[PDB]
RNA sequence: UACCCGCAGAAGAAGCACCGGCUAACUCCGUGCCAGCAGCCGCGGUAAUACGGAGGGUGCAAGCGUUAAUCGGAAUUACUGGGCGUAAAGCGCACGCAGGCGGUUUGUUAAGUCAGAUGUGAAAUCCCCGGGCUCAACCUGGGAACUGCAUCUGAUACUGG
RNA sequence: UUAGCUAGUAGGUGGGGUAACGGCUCACCUAGGCGACGAUCCCUAGCUGGUCUGAGAGGAUGACCAGCCACACUGGAACU
């Protein structure tokens, strides 16, 4: 059964993106559209939007320089069958802080860069570079 | 009872005395409650042989703590040279 | 100009009516002290012909590694058929930390403080071409700025 | 590889064995040699290989390889077997140290003295 | 104010005690993942009001017994 | 705990002048400086890298006369301080205090200094100082003693001193027969002929 | 006693392992799968840089080799960090209790998680900056570290109720 | 390639006992209590701060120094 949506999220940008689609669909989630929200002020998708009432699906507008894909490597980090917690004064430097990683703090979920400014740790989501 | 002592701990020929207050019964080196300071009787000069923690050691004696021979020497040293 | 390194010379063989016909392989690596680089294998039936061909070889398909001040930009890991390569950027004055052909390569490659380790198979062939497809792919501050269209000072 | 797997049953290591069992993590151990004999090496190589079975301080009874050139060793003699095998023959494991309590150095040596225990030659 | 735990009560067969599992949730030495680990507590119940599957408040008291050191404040969800 | 077999065979074997004599002679005329020592000097062996790093971490020890023990240790005092480690291992080399009253000029050769320091000759902020590996600090004056300071020797090395390039962190004084160390030697100021990364990477396997 | 001063004289003071490849360092003579070497691959069967001796060289040095024992290399029990078509590896197939995990929205709680404070984590040892034995080993002042645990207050995005 | 273990055993009332709580002990009542998150049984081992190694996570280890425990020819028992 689909028992991690966060994942799917991520697994379906990875693959329009080197299947060379311009836009994904999903069906939406407080936490993808958070995501989504994430990355589109970071810089790593054209911008997001969500539609429908009942069944909401979420469209992601990708983003490509050069004629190839910016993001380049996208992992899960805390998985269902396996969960990872950091404090913040050991949060991971993803690509020697020129990638970023999307940790959910209290204080809603933002990058690791603006974690340790606020200086709260929390769960990591998901690595993107 | 509670005692204000030295602990030997140097070098051969070349002592190091720690000032520390230890319950009687234990060894020399051994286990103590609290460490107050320490005594190198054979420091040079422009450095501070001998250092003592007079708070605590007032406080350890107002609570019954008893005070060695040399401890008492050497507190009357600190408080004649201070 | 260019630097020019031999990092292993063997001799493979193959098996004709006649006999056995023995040739000699060569694996070079050439570059500028700087961003460019680039490995030869020349085969011939000479030591010297295999080094020459192997030479010319490398000093065409050459590739521009965005390098630091002496060292790599961040931790990258590379991949080739049997050699799990990673590597990452050292303070300055701890050397090429690196086994093999990685050595030769890194050397002649610019950088001067690295981290290396090879995993899986340490076959040279396989780990300098791993070792210079993670270099290829090693992005720089400038370029992933603009590439999110974003300012470096933004990235940091 | 399931973490949940790993945990209901942990990595199991690998616990090697000793190739000198009779020494019991001691360097060295004392024998009395109960036959001297020599014996044919494996399949690439042929000789005499010089060998002695002694039976061990500790109960254990091995064999173990008399180095250098000639010996004085015969029954009843106290050895000290030292441990390594030599590669090339089936079940000898321990060599017997030249010099420790009865065996005598080997003759006209001058290369490598201290590993078979002849004193320097004075000049 | 007072150190106090939570847990379900697995029996109450003996008159005036009954069994008390505390469930905790900590991560895992080596491999970093999250296990419910449960641990039996012999408690005083006076009274006998508490049943199989009801969770309890307890806290750490005196010796009662040779393995009762612990005893219930108040029951919460007494339902079947 | 000192090399006392033939000098002029190691600068050989290392195929440069590693200064091992005064230098008041030519090298050339006293040796075969282009050839390695022994009965198959000709032959040049193609070196391998391990022979190379192994080569120039001999070449510098035989260069101050120390010992694997203690240059091992003066390496692991170096990675352990901050910085770039091979300038680290080159400054705490350079420390030496014999290593100073030859850069100083008071001996001809490091042996002919370290002799003088182990010989009870030298001191160091007046007090005397006879350990050989003794570091000295940046501001500190070094000496000789007053019944040392006639021997025809020490002048010999001064005026042959002067031939050689006289070292921007130091300030000698020949009449007092005097030196101040007064900064450990940057890189810069060091031959750059070492390549000391070779070092650094040899002993961090 | 440390330490210092004076006297005579280069005297009273260098050995061990290795040199076919791994592994830095090569030739000659005796022996002919014998004697023997070896940590692995492997030498020696009458032209051995691999045995034994000599000369030369290489590495260490008041030590040098060998053995025993642990870790590393070993990503060769892989949590970080491996795999299962053919190299060792998908149970013959399925149902299913305990167990692991779980779509999406709102409210509540704060157990997991995170932040702060307090108590504690003995001294020594490890690390940082200094000080004392001529230096060093050694001794020592102050700090950091002891990644942990307990309590109080707060955050509620994710997991759990 | 140890799956069942336990009758003072688990708990209650009361008496005795200890410097002190307590099946620590005794009489009666209840039939419980431990166990797949490994009880019971077998082999090995003093535990810790730490030590060696390793980049780290780990692996191995507990000699010197220091903390705690246990033992004094072997097995018990009390007296001051």
């Amino acid at each position: 059964s689909m028992q991690d949506p966060i994942a799917d999220m991520l697994t379906r940008i990875r693959n329009g993106q080197a299947a060379n689609k311009a836009a994904v669909t999903m069906p939406s989630s407080k936490l993808k559209v958070a995501i989504a929200n994430v990355l589109k002020e970071e810089g790593f998708i054209e911008d997001f939007k969500v539609e429908g009432d009942t069944k909401p699906e979420l469209e992601l507008t990708l983003k490509y320089f050069q004629g190839k894909a910016v993001v380049e490597s996208i992992q899960r980090v805390s998985r269902p069958g396996l969960r990872i917690y950091k404090r913040k004064d050991e949060l991971p430097k993803v690509m020697a802080g020129l990638g970023i990683a999307v940790v959910s703090t209290s204080k809603g979920v933002m990058t690791d860069r603006a974690a340790r400014q606020a200086g709260l740790g929390g769960e990591i989501i998901c690595y993107v570079a | 009872m509670v005692t204000i002592r030295l602990a030997r701990h140097g070098a051969k020929k070349r002592p190091f005395y720690q000032v520390v207050v230890a319950d009687s019964r234990n060894a020399r080196n051994g286990r103590f409650i609290e460490r107050v300071g320490f005594f190198n009787p054979i420091a040079s000069e422009k450095e501070e042989g001998t250092r003592l923690d007079l708070d605590r050691i007032a406080h350890w004696v107002g609570q019954g703590a008893t005070i060695s021979d040399r401890v008492a020497a050497l507190i009357k040293e600190v408080n004649k040279a201070a | 100009e260019l630097q020019e390194k031999l990092i292993a010379v063997n001799r493979v063989s193959k098996t004709v009516k006649g006999g056995r016909i023995f040739s000699f392989t060569a694996l070079t690596v050439v570059g500028d002290g700087n961003g460019r680089v680039g490995f030869g294998y020349g085969k011939a039936r000479e030591v010297p012909a295999a080094i020459q061909k192997a030479m010319e070889k490398a000093r065409r398909n050459m590739i521009n590694v965005a390098l630091n001040n002496g060292t790599l930009q961040h931790p990258v890991k590379g991949v080739h058929t049997g050699s799990r390569v990673f590597m990452q950027p050292a303070s300055e004055g701890t050397g090429i930390i690196a086994g093999g052909a990685m050595r030769a390569v890194l050397e002649v490659a610019g950088v001067h403080n690295v981290l290396a380790k090879a995993y899986g198979s340490t076959n040279p062939i396989n780990v300098v071409r791993a070792t210079i497809d993670g270099l290829e792919n090693m992005n720089s501050p400038e370029m992933v700025a603009a590439k999110r269209g974003k300012s470096v000072e933004e990235i940091l | 590889a399931t973490v949940n797997q790993l945990v209901r049953k942990p990595r199991a290591r690998k616990v090697a064995k000793s190739n000198v069992p009779a020494l019991e993590a001691c360097p060295q151990k004392r024998g009395v040699c109960t036959r001297v004999y020599t014996t044919t090496p494996k399949k690439p190589n042929s000789a005499l290989r010089k060998v002695c079975r002694v039976r061990l301080t500790n109960g254990f009874e091995v064999t173990s390889y008399i180095g250098g050139e000639g010996h004085n060793l015969q029954e009843h003699s106290v050895i000290l077997i030292r441990g390594g095998r030599v590669k090339d023959l089936p079940g000898v494991r321990y060599h017997t140290v030249r010099g420790a309590l009865d065996c005598s150095g080997v003759k006209d040596r001058k290369q490598a003295r201290s590993k078979y225990g002849v004193k320097r030659p004075k000049a | 104010k007072i150190r106090t735990l939570q847990g379900r009560v697995v029996s109450d067969k003996m008159e005036k005690s009954i069994v008390v599992a505390i469930e905790r949730f900590v991560k895992h030495p080596i491999y970093g993942k999250f296990i419910k680990r449960t641990t039996k507590l012999h408690v005083h119940d006076e009274n006998n009001e508490c049943g199989i599957g009801d969770v309890v408040e307890i806290r750490e008291c005196r010796p009662l017994s040779k393995t009762k050191s612990w005893t219930l404040v108040r029951v919460v969800e007494k339902a079947v | 705990a000192r090399y006392l077999g033939p000098k002029l065979k190691l600068s050989r074997r290392e195929g440069t002048d590693l200064f091992l004599k005064s230098g008041v002679r030519a090298i050339d005329t006293k040796c075969k400086i282009e050839q390695a020592p022994g009965q198959h000097g000709a032959r040049k062996p193609r070196l391998s890298d391990y022979g190379v790093q192994l080569r120039e971490k001999q070449k510098v020890r035989r260069i101050y006369g120390v010992l694997e023990r203690q240059f091992r240790n003066y390496y692991k005092e170096a990675a352990r301080l901050k910085g770039n480690t091979g300038e680290n291992l080159l400054a705490l080399l350079e420390g030496r205090l014999d290593n100073v009253v030859y850069r100083m000029g008071f001996g001809a050769t490091r042996a002919e200094a370290r002799q003088l320091v182990s010989h009870k000759a030298i001191m160091v902020n007046g007090r005397v100082v006879n350990i050989a590996s003794y570091q000295v600090s940046p501001n500190d004056v070094v000496s000789i003693r007053e019944k040392a300071k006639k021997q025809s020797r020490v002048k010999a090395a001064l005026e042959l001193a002067e031939q050689r390039e006289k070292p921007t962190w130091l300030e000698v004084d020949a009449g007092k027969m005097e030196g101040t160390f007064k900064r450990k030697p940057e890189r810069s100021d060091l031959s750059a002929d070492i390549n000391e990364h070779l070092i650094v990477e040899l002993y961090s396997k």
